[PDB]
RNA sequence: UGCU
């Protein structure tokens, strides 16, 4: 709501119609304002989230904008005009709950301990779960359906997303794209992309004897045909192009823009794309031998899209639709209406964006036609069974699979989930392994500018890929460097590069969230700066001694410094999955050896919120912990200090709730002791009367009479008395 | 062919033999200097702004360290990508607007890369 | 079953012939063994064996 | 590791700064060179550098197929047309090498000529990769197309005069939309036409074996003394770092660096609001030794009070006039009065009773607990004790400050006795 | 229904809905406005009328729907957003109210006061 | 092995001329007559003696 | 694979010896021991796991695979095939499990859970097909099993 | 029992290799009676079950052996007179593996479903030398087909059944005597029984379709019953044989 | 089920309610068994939780000691009053006349 | 969405 909405407005700032030139509609600045209610007669009034829940309305703010247009060639400007209503998230920057003391929360009828972060539409509380998908712009080498080891790459830019594959079904590399009638050999594409010398193609592919032996069939198949020039290759591609020299132009356009959109071309210069496809073919050849097949379940190649990105995409789509509708209305009204000059203000729909947002948040189905994205189950009703239930549901993660196949791969617990997601917290049932919860200590990165990163990489001696041929890619000491899937260049002695980059990041000249990883099997150094990556703080260890000391901890306890000071003083740093793949971490101080780079802050942070309630979980079994989390997601207890004024369709409360005697540090952090969901009872483990055969228990009549286990069930019955079209009303 | 190092390369080029050699070095984008009366701004300072004469020194310390003292700062020089294809250095001088002269100065065999010593630049202040 | 929240169904026949067939064929005393291998399934359980 | 030997000097040359190009052959190994291959001409352009070399190859050598040469010559050219022929004779004699541009800017690249005890650096005006181009095949394809057209026209022995008068098919110069105009501008044909619009320049080739090569090779050197102190290149490491990395543009939100970048008064105010208990020596150590002690004393005397040698932040600094109690909602004035009473009790006696403070101030248990925890700790069988010990060093060093704080505390005690009726 | 409707009546209905959505009136107000517009269109005198006549008919139907629920809305802003002049607006309003005879609740003073005070 | 034309760089195929077998290019008149024996061994991995199981 | 098998054999021998030692040192009247002897619930394997030492965490009949590059977790060295680095659990449930051992145990538990989840649907479909195919046969009075036709 | 089975692993039947699908997937494959099954197993007995030499001999006879797996080097030599491919057979490895394959057998194996190579193209010069000289077929093929030959020649079968992929020697160490048997991961029981030295009277196979096509419907029924019983016993659960008999 | 953690939690809770403290069950740490055993032996209770208990039905002591202690039990929303169902003839569906 |  602060930066992305402004960027979208700037991208779609100007809209104009083809007919009647010199007419335009220019957007200057968009505002969201404070949450207001349209109940009063054309009057705004501050409304509280509790009031919205009671009245079954939406907690949104009026979206306003200042615009300038030309009615009759005379420029007329508007300083404030509403265009829609954006549902405001609770405890946000513009929310009324933020910056409030518990006294003000009580005055506004809201619980101070409420996690917030959820939307209120039509009285129901909806939460946008975190979506987990595969990283874009990355080569994936894997077996095909029949078992053919091939490669795939899904190039996704801000406009289009195209997946192109490469197969070795008949010993030669055939490239497959959705815009081609039939898969064509890779050598023809090489010849079409400028590089026509077979010697240069082979040097780019590789100089190894096995590489040449494997690539020989492709050269033979290419030489069988009469394709030897760029013109002939482009003609062949155009002949193979599906309907949407003209064929040559279409083939060149597809090769430049459609195929491998993430690889940019300066001015029809396919050198970078040629190097990219050569590296892809080299990786395929290397994988065709030793079965070093990459796995999809490796979370180092996963991205988490928070509600912000989804809302940004939805707002962009809705704004584009509104601009198209306004342009159509202008084209239909201006030329044949009357001498009365037409202006947009008379047709500026103020309910389109509001209804779109309300439907997308309530129904949960998102259908973006501009991106061809049809998702379901994005929003879910916030479970108010207990405070623990709400806090655990707020930090859930849904997967892109959404119960397509019982693969058991993504459902299994991968070692990459260390410190990021709770291993034991998972719903028991059909959704086991697909719905996960974040760990107690973790973070999700955002998008950076990538400017200083490129500048530092260029200054650190990274040689331009266009300066040298592809033969240098086959050397053992020459390591490729990639930047968000794009080939940044080559480098030698990557140890110095990685050390200098890490030192600069610790100093602060580079954003601490930019991850750097090195894979020696492929000799590739990846520099990740996109958002959605999972990171975890770690204490830096140098020469068998951590940087953090007792003096620093005492200063933190007294208040001299904070976590930001620790980050700035090169004491604690954020590590990504790909970075910890290469870095060494120590669990405790006694485990620190000579080959250690980082130290674990706390081991108990591995568990999630729901698992943090388990007392001594390392003494129990994993299914026991899973069932305990599942039942704690339904445990009965108090919800908040406003549970009496809160009116829900179903609520369960406890008469005499008591905080646990054996409470965990996680419990103290989440303040669950203030809102417990159970009672401590003098339990005796024994067999009595044979009424506790299989997992059953025997209760005491006197204990139940004296108030033990007393529960209250609150149900809501709602009725509406609406007025119909005719002047009549229900009474 | 074992991978050579810059110190040994210079040693065998100067002591073992005396024949001149053409080298190609990649300097950083911005040099530690200011464009002398070039109408500015903290912009990039390349060799096109510097004048002739002594601009820096090449030092070779023990353990194989090769440094370049270009003023108050000291860069480090390392061996670049070992190019094996033909590289011919030529000067194309367009003395006349209608006819020019292409002069082959020599051949390029080795490549060097100069990088700032960011560790020293950080530990200095 | 394990007595940990299982919901089981109970049906009442509406015909004397159906009632007799259920009592005879589906009798608990007559179905003490499984047809798979003849092993008895209705026997002692935890808290009884001990 | 000291520079024992090899103290080579570096010189700079600007004679061939704009006339030095780097041509490299990705398909020709360094072993075989073009020194023995006779060149003919080279086509180049000043802007948008793209050089095309035209060389000559031998024919009498055993590594040439004369029959295939005749075949390719007859395919690319006509029988005896010879008006626009890619080869003078009926054999493939000329070879075409086309240049591809690596990067737009080559200022960071320089050629280093090494001599005995000195290294001369010369900037490069351009770097191009030379590869064997295939344009004779395209010309042969065009020739085949026109031959097929001629055959289709001459399908009959005698072709009658065709009445194919060109009707006036003058299409509209329709006003192209902005999107379509941008597409046309970005099309490859438009860029190729723009590149072709620039005229070519023909240049002769002078091999390395020629005397002109050694004559011009000396221009890479510069006349100058061995030791000359450069006027430029004298910036400090911090300035160089700032040049090579230019910038982009609870109450503890500000970090240590963001705190230090603020004035001394704001620094002291934020430190007091965060910690609320700190000795003067600790404050000096945190602020830095470069700041004057009198300045720090002046800064702290306005936002803190002296309690048993230690400094405690004032109540109004923690509780602004528009704030309120987060637990009870009482106004900030009552909280300030209670905190002042607590501080006065601590100054009078090191041991303070929570029950007595609550009974006197008429405040709630949570507020009293917060006030006591902000500046004290719990001791068994003794009540609440000040978190820091008695600092007599500062009291002995600054007696006038002690007297000022004593009179201020006397005034505060008078106000408290007037308000609470002690 | 929705098939024995002319393009002019459809354009009038769409204009009614567009103005209702611009003014951010509830769907009940939209339904009442379209119902009143259809009821007025039933008459032939309004059916075969001027373009400005039907535009003012849209405006007056919106005004009647707004008045029927005790909602304040100034005829000045209605004319401003309707592309019409006050003289013809009032003339056609009088003609249509005389032809129909629908209830015309008086504009409450307090509601208009509150609406105008929220403007400042 | 895989051989390339020094002139253009395209792949070379083995053909028979008027005097002896020679390597030749499909895009230029360049040829190369064979003087002595030329071999390209691959040393395929032999099948090891699968020992008894158990 | 030979090294993997030898390490697994050594870990199994250690587990069996620890279980035997625990069973020999435990005195009679012990509730878990009595329950395991009578067979009502539990067994010597579970007793040894919860008292003496937990067994090797086997995933798909093998040690914990290398999730990261050449190692299961970053806390261990690269190309390290040690028991504690590949899944061995030295400590028992009484003494408490280390973070890596607990993570491996959770991996095994989730693998078992997903296996059972797939098995439920697979066997349901198989049983439906089998019954729909075999629901026509019946035993006649002449001791001959005949179909519906 | 489908629910009772947990789909365990590591059940190599005592060989610590040759992963075979057992459990619910195996029961599904059996009840479906697919023509091609996953990991078929053929168990064959030996007339001389105590001689490891004869066991290896019959293993080599039944197992498919490619040319590249026995030849030590294959070189495409272009002599100034002609171009041809020379294959050198490793007689040492041949006699170590006890394979009855010589230059004549290799020559006979060549010219079989290989672009119709005439017998005159292949020749033998030494004891373990094979010279192949192809000719242009005029069907979009020229003398430069030596590359295709190099690609597809090493994968030519010289001895063994093409359907057989891997045959191993299993040993039973009964205290009375240690006997040997053949375990074949192929889909051809008829060839395995027809091979010399294999006691075809006691040969069993896992592929129900092959058993039916080879030994009859009754043999298929018996094989189905035995396989279902073995798969059920592997999980420790027992079923009355009457159920599987009725199913078969 | 190998739920030794439940026994440890019970022992820690008993020690805490005896000594007026709150023990911590932090994962991979927390209060050890030795500390709670020392607390129990100091307060006069058995160091293993098992205490001498007399049967309430027969009034005679039990041959084996019973393991008493405070455990944090939490009630779930699953209620038999809500899960109980009994369907008479009742209504049917319009399309297919079934319940 | 939860439950076995
Ligand atoms: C849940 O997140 C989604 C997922 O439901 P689906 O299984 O995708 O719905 P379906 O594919 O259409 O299943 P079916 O074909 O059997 O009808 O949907 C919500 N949800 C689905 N089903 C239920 C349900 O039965 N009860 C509740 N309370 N929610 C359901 C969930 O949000
Ligand atoms: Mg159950
Ligand atoms: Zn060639």
């Amino acid at each position: 709501i602060n930066v992305e909405i402004k960027k979208i407005m700037k991208a779609n700032e100007k809209v104009t119609s083809d007919a009647d030139p010199m007419w335009y509609l220019k957007y200057l600045n968009i505002y969201v304002g404070l949450p207001d209610v349209e109940e009063s007669f054309n009057v705004t009034r501050p409304v509280s989230p509790h009031e919205c829940r009671l009245r079954d309305m939406t907690y949104s703010a009026p979206i306003t904008v200042d615009i300038e247009y030309t009615r009759g060639s005379q420029r007329i400007i508007r300083n404030a005009l509403p265009i829609g209503r954006m549902p405001i998230m609770l405890r946000s920057s513009n929310c009324v709950l933020t910056g409030k003391t518990p006294a003000e929360f009580a005055k506004l009828n809201e619980c101070p301990l409420d996690p917030g972060g959820y939307f209120i539409v039509k009285g129901v509380e909806k939460v946008i779960l975190i979506q987990e998908q595969l990283s874009k712009n990355r080569i994936i080498v894997e077996a095909d359906r029949k078992g053919a080891v091939g490669a795939s790459v899904t190039s996704s830019t801000h406009e289009k997303k195209s997946r192109t594959n490469m197969a070795v079904k008949q010993g030669r590399f055939y490239l497959r794209h959705n815009t081609l009638s039939e898969d064509i050999p890779i050598v023809i594409i090489f010849k079409a992309m400028g590089v026509e010398s077979d010697q240069e193609i082979v040097q780019m592919i590789g100089t190894e004897e096995h590489v040449m032996a494997a690539f020989g069939p492709s050269l033979e198949e290419c030489q069988k045909a009469q394709i030897f020039t760029q013109m002939q290759a482009l003609k062949y591609i155009g002949n193979k192009v599906r309907r949407q020299k003209t064929k040559i132009e279409e083939a060149r356009e597809l090769l430049a823009s459609t195929i491998l959109t993430h690889v940019p071309v300066k001015e029809f210069n396919f050198r970078a794309k040629c190097i990219y496809t050569a590296v892809m073919v080299r990786r395929v050849i290397l994988a065709q031998g030793d079965n070093k097949v990459d796995d999809r379940d490796y979370y180092g190649n996963k991205r988490l899209e928070l509600a912000g990105q989804l809302l940004s995409l939805l707002f962009e789509d809705l704004f584009k639709k509104f601009n198209s509708e306004m342009k159509k209305i202008a084209d239909q009204v201006i030329p044949k209406q009357r001498a009365a000059q037409f202006d947009v203000v008379k047709h500026m729909r103020q309910d389109q964006i509001t209804n779109g947002m309300v439907n997308a948040i309530s129904t949960g189905n998102w259908s973006l036609k501009r991106f061809k994205m049809d998702r379901q189950g994005v929003t879910q009703v916030l479970s108010r069974l207990s405070y623990i239930s709400a806090l655990g549901m707020m930090t859930r993660i849904s997967s892109q699979f959404e119960k397509t196949r019982k693969v058991s791969g993504p459902r299994s617990l991968q070692p990459s989930q260390w410190g990021m997601l709770c291993p034991s917290d998972t719903p028991e049932g059909e959704a086991c392994g697909l719905v996960k919860n974040l760990a107690l200590m973790t973070h999700i990165t955002t998008d950076m500018e990538d400017g200083p990163i490129v500048k530092l990489a260029s200054n650190l001696g990274v040689e331009d890929v266009n300066l040298l041929c592809g033969e240098e890619l086959s050397y053992p000491n020459v390591f490729l460097v990639f930047l968000n899937g794009n080939i940044l260049g080559v480098i030698r002695d990557h140890k110095k590069l990685v050390n200098t980059f890490r030192l600069m990041r610790r100093a602060g000249y580079i954003n601490e969230f930019v991850s750097i990883s090195t894979n020696l099997t492929d000799r590739c150094v990846y520099i990740s700066s996109d958002g959605g990556r999972l990171c975890r703080p770690y204490i830096i260890v140098k020469k068998q001694k951590p940087a953090v000391t007792n003096k620093h901890m005492e200063e933190l306890a007294q208040g001299y410094r904070n976590f930001e000071d620790f980050l700035h003083e090169s004491l604690v740093e954020y590590l990504d999955v790909n970075e910890e793949n290469d870095c060494n971490i120590a669990l405790y101080e006694h485990t620190i050896n000579k080959d250690t780079t980082h130290l674990e802050i706390e081991p108990f942070t591995l568990l999630g919120v729901c698992a943090g309630l388990i007392p001594y979980p390392h003494h129990n079994q994993s299914p026991r912990n899973t069932y305990q989390c599942a039942m704690g997601k339904q445990a009965m207890g108090t919800i908040g200090y406003n549970q009496r004024n809160r009116i829900d369709t179903l609520m369960y409360l406890l008469a005499y709730p008591q905080k646990p005697m054996v409470k965990t540090k996680t419990i103290e952090l989440i303040e669950f002791e203030k809102l417990p969901a159970g009672q401590n009872a003098t339990v005796a483990v024994m067999s009595y009367s044979g009424y506790d055969i299989e997992d059953a228990l025997v209760l005491n009549k006197a204990s139940l009479d004296r108030g033990f286990g007393r529960c209250l069930v609150y149900k809501n019955a709602k009725c509406t008395l609406k007025r119909y079209t005719n002047q009549t009303f229900d009474k | 062919l074992p991978k050579d190092v810059s110190v040994a390369e210079l040693l065998r080029e100067l002591s073992l033999t005396k024949e001149e050699e053409l080298l190609f070095l990649q300097l950083p984008d911005t040099l530690p200097g200011q464009p002398p009366t070039q109408d500015i701004a903290e912009n990039a300072c390349t060799l096109a702004d510097l004048t002739e004469g002594q601009v820096g020194k090449l030092l070779i310390r023990k353990s194989g360290r090769v440094q370049l003292l270009l003023g108050k700062v000291t860069l480090d020089v390392t061996m670049g990508t070992a190019c094996s294809f033909l590289q011919e250095l030529v000067s194309v001088g367009l003395g006349d607007s209608r006819t020019g002269e292409m002069t082959v100065l020599g051949h390029v065999k080795h490549k060097l890369v100069c990088s700032p010593d960011f560790e020293s630049l950080l530990d200095h202040k | 079953a394990d007595f940990d929240g299982d919901e089981m169904n109970l049906h009442l026949p509406q015909t004397e012939e159906a009632k007799a067939e259920a009592l005879v064929l589906m009798g608990t005393k007559a179905n003490l063994v499984t047809p798979r291998n003849g092993e008895p399934l209705i026997a002692a359980i935890q808290d009884f064996l001990t | 590791d000291d520079p024992v030997v090899q103290e080579i000097d570096v010189y700079l040359a600007k004679s061939l700064a704009e006339k030095l190009y780097l041509f490299q052959y990705p398909v020709r190994p360094a072993s075989m060179t073009y020194d023995d291959i006779p060149h003919l001409s080279a086509k180049i352009k000043p802007k948008q550098q793209k050089v095309e070399l035209e060389m000559a190859i031998d024919t009498l050598n055993p590594n040439y197929c004369r029959s295939k040469g005749e075949q390719i010559a007859l395919n690319v050219d006509g029988a005896c047309a010879d008006e626009t022929s890619t080869y003078s004779s009926k054999l493939m004699d000329k070879q075409t090498f086309c240049s591809s541009q690596t990067t737009s800017n080559t200022s960071r690249y320089a050629a280093a000529l090494y001599r005995q005890g000195e290294l001369h650096l010369t900037p490069l005006h351009g770097i191009l990769q030379l590869r064997p181009s295939f344009s004779y095949l395209d010309k042969a394809d065009a020739k085949h197309r026109e031959r097929e057209a001629a055959n289709e026209a001459g399908d009959s022995s005698q072709d009658e005069a065709e009445d194919d008068v060109k009707q006036i098919t003058v299409r509209f110069s329709r006003p192209e939309s902005e999107q379509a105009r941008q597409r046309r501008v970005q099309s490859y044909e438009f860029l190729q036409k723009k590149h072709a619009e620039e005229p070519w320049v023909h240049l002769h080739y002078y091999g390395l074996r020629d005397s002109r090569s050694e004559h011009e090779r000396q221009y890479l050197l510069c006349p100058g003394s061995s030791g000359v102190e450069n006027t430029e290149l004298v910036k400090s490491p911090s300035e160089y770092l700032m040049m090579l990395m230019p910038p982009s543009q609870p109450s503890n939100v500000l970090s240590m660096a963001q705190l230090r970048t603020l004035p001394l008064a704001d620094q002291i105010k934020i430190l007091m609001k965060n910690v609320k208990v700190m000795p003067f020596a600790n404050l000096m150590s945190l602020l830095g030794p470069s700041i004057d002690s009198v300045a720090v004393l002046r800064g702290i005397q306005k936002v803190a009070m002296l309690v048993q040698g230690n400094w405690v932040v004032k109540s109004d600094i923690l509780y602004p006039k528009d704030s309120s109690s987060p637990h009870s909602g009482v106004p900030a004035e009552v909280l300030c009065r209670g905190r002042d009473f607590v501080m006065w009790k601590f100054t009078q006696s090191r041991w303070v009773v929570r029950k007595e403070v609550a009974t006197v101030t008429k405040l709630c248990a949570e507020d009293v607990k917060d006030f006591l925890e902000h500046m004290a700790v719990v001791r068994i069988n003794k009540g609440w004790e000040f978190i820091l010990p008695y600092d007599g060093e500062f009291i002995k060093k600054h007696p006038d400050v002690v007297q000022r704080q004593h009179m201020l505390w006397t005034g505060i005690q008078a106000k408290l006795e007037k308000v609470y009726n002690l | 229904e929705n098939e024995q409707v002319s393009r002019s009546q459809q354009r009038g209905l769409r204009r009614v809905r567009d103005l209702c959505r611009v003014l951010q009136l509830p769907p009940t107000f939209e339904d009442t406005a379209v119902a009143y517009y259809q009821q007025a269109y039933r008459h032939s005198g309004i059916r075969a009328a001027r373009l400005q006549k039907k535009e003012v008919l849209v405006g007056c139907c919106v005004l009647i729907t707004c008045r029927q629920h005790n909602w304040p809305l100034t005829m000045g802003a209605i004319c401003t957003l309707l592309y019409a002049d006050l003289d013809v607006f009032s003339s056609t309003y009088m003609q249509i109210v005389k032809l129909l005879g629908l209830d015309v609740p008086s504009l409450c003073l307090a509601e208009l006061v509150k609406t105008y005070c929220s403007s400042f | 092995m895989l051989l390339f034309c020094p002139g253009c760089g395209n792949g070379l195929i083995v053909e028979e001329g008027q005097r002896c077998h020679r390597f030749a290019c499909n895009t230029c008149p360049y040829v190369h007559n064979i003087t002595r024996k030329v071999t390209n061994r691959k040393y395929p991995k032999l099948k090891e003696v699968d020992d008894v199981l158990g | 694979e030979t090294l993997e098998a030898l390490i697994l054999k050594e870990l199994s021998v250690i587990r069996d010896h620890a279980g035997s030692a625990c069973l020999r040192e435990l005195d009679k009247s012990n509730s878990p021991l009595t329950m395991a002897l009578c067979g009502s619930k539990g067994s010597f394997i579970n007793i040894s796991q919860m008292i003496a030492c937990v067994g090797q965490q086997a995933i798909s009949g093998s040690r914990v695979p290398d999730g990261f590059e050449n190692r299961s977790l970053p806390h261990f060295e690269k190309h390290s095939k040690l028991p504690a680095a590949k899944g061995f659990v030295a400590n028992s449930f009484y003494s408490g499990l280390t973070p890596t051992e607990f993570f491996f145990h959770t991996m095994a538990g989730r693998e078992g859970l997903v296996d059972t989840a797939v098995k439920t649907a697979e066997t349901g479909y198989m049983q439906r097909r089998l019954v729909k195919s075999l629901e026509d046969l019946c035993s006649q009075y002449d001791l001959t099993v005949r179909s519906s036709t | 029992p489908g629910t009772q089975m947990t789909l365990k692993t590591f059940h190599f039947a005592g060989v610590a290799s040759m992963n075979i699908t057992l459990g619910v997937p195996r029961i599904k494959e059996i009840i479906n009676a697919s023509k091609a099954i996953s990991t078929p197993i053929i168990t064959a007995q030996l007339d001389k079950d105590d001689d490891a030499d004869y066991a290896r001999l019959v293993k080599g006879r039944i197992e498919k052996t490619l040319l590249g797996e026995i030849s030590e080097y294959i070189e495409e030599v272009f002599l100034p007179d002609d171009c041809f491919i020379l294959v050198k057979l490793s007689l040492e490895r041949i006699r170590l593996l006890r394979l009855e394959v010589n230059a004549e057998t290799v020559r006979y194996s060549i010219c079989t479903s290989k672009l119709r190579v005439k017998p005159g193209d292949v020749a033998v010069h030494g004891e373990a030398v094979v010279c192949v000289t192809p000719r242009e077929n005029s069907k979009s093929s020229m003398y430069y087909v030596l590359q295709f030959l190099k690609e597809d020649l090493p994968k030519v079968v010289v001895q063994g059944i093409p359907e057989v992929s891997r045959a191993v020697i299993h040993i039973d160490e009964q205290s009375g005597k240690e006997k040997y048997k053949l375990l074949v991961e192929g889909d051809n029981l008829r060839a395995v029984m027809a091979t010399h030295g294999v006691k075809g009277t006691r040969t069993t196979s896992n592929n129900t379709y092959e058993v039916e096509k080879t030994l009859g419907i009754e043999a298929a029924r018996t094989t189905i019953i035995n396989e279902i019983q073995y798969t059920m016993v592997n999980h420790g659960m027992s079923i009355d044989r009457r159920h599987v008999m009725l199913l078969s | 089920r190998m739920t030794v953690g439940k026994l440890i939690e019970l022992l820690a809770g008993k020690a805490g309610v005896l000594d007026g403290r709150f023990h911590y069950g932090t994962a991979f740490g927390g209060s050890k068994v030795k500390d709670v055993c020392e607390d129990l032996v100091r307060h006069g209770y058995n160091y293993l939780g098992k205490d001498y208990v007399t049967s309430g039905i027969t009034g005679e002591p039990l041959e084996a000691y019973i393991y008493f202690g405070p455990v944090y039990y939490q009630k779930l929303k699953h209620m038999v009053l809500d899960k109980m169902h009994a369907r008479a003839r009742g209504p049917r569906a319009v399309l297919t006349r079934q319940p």
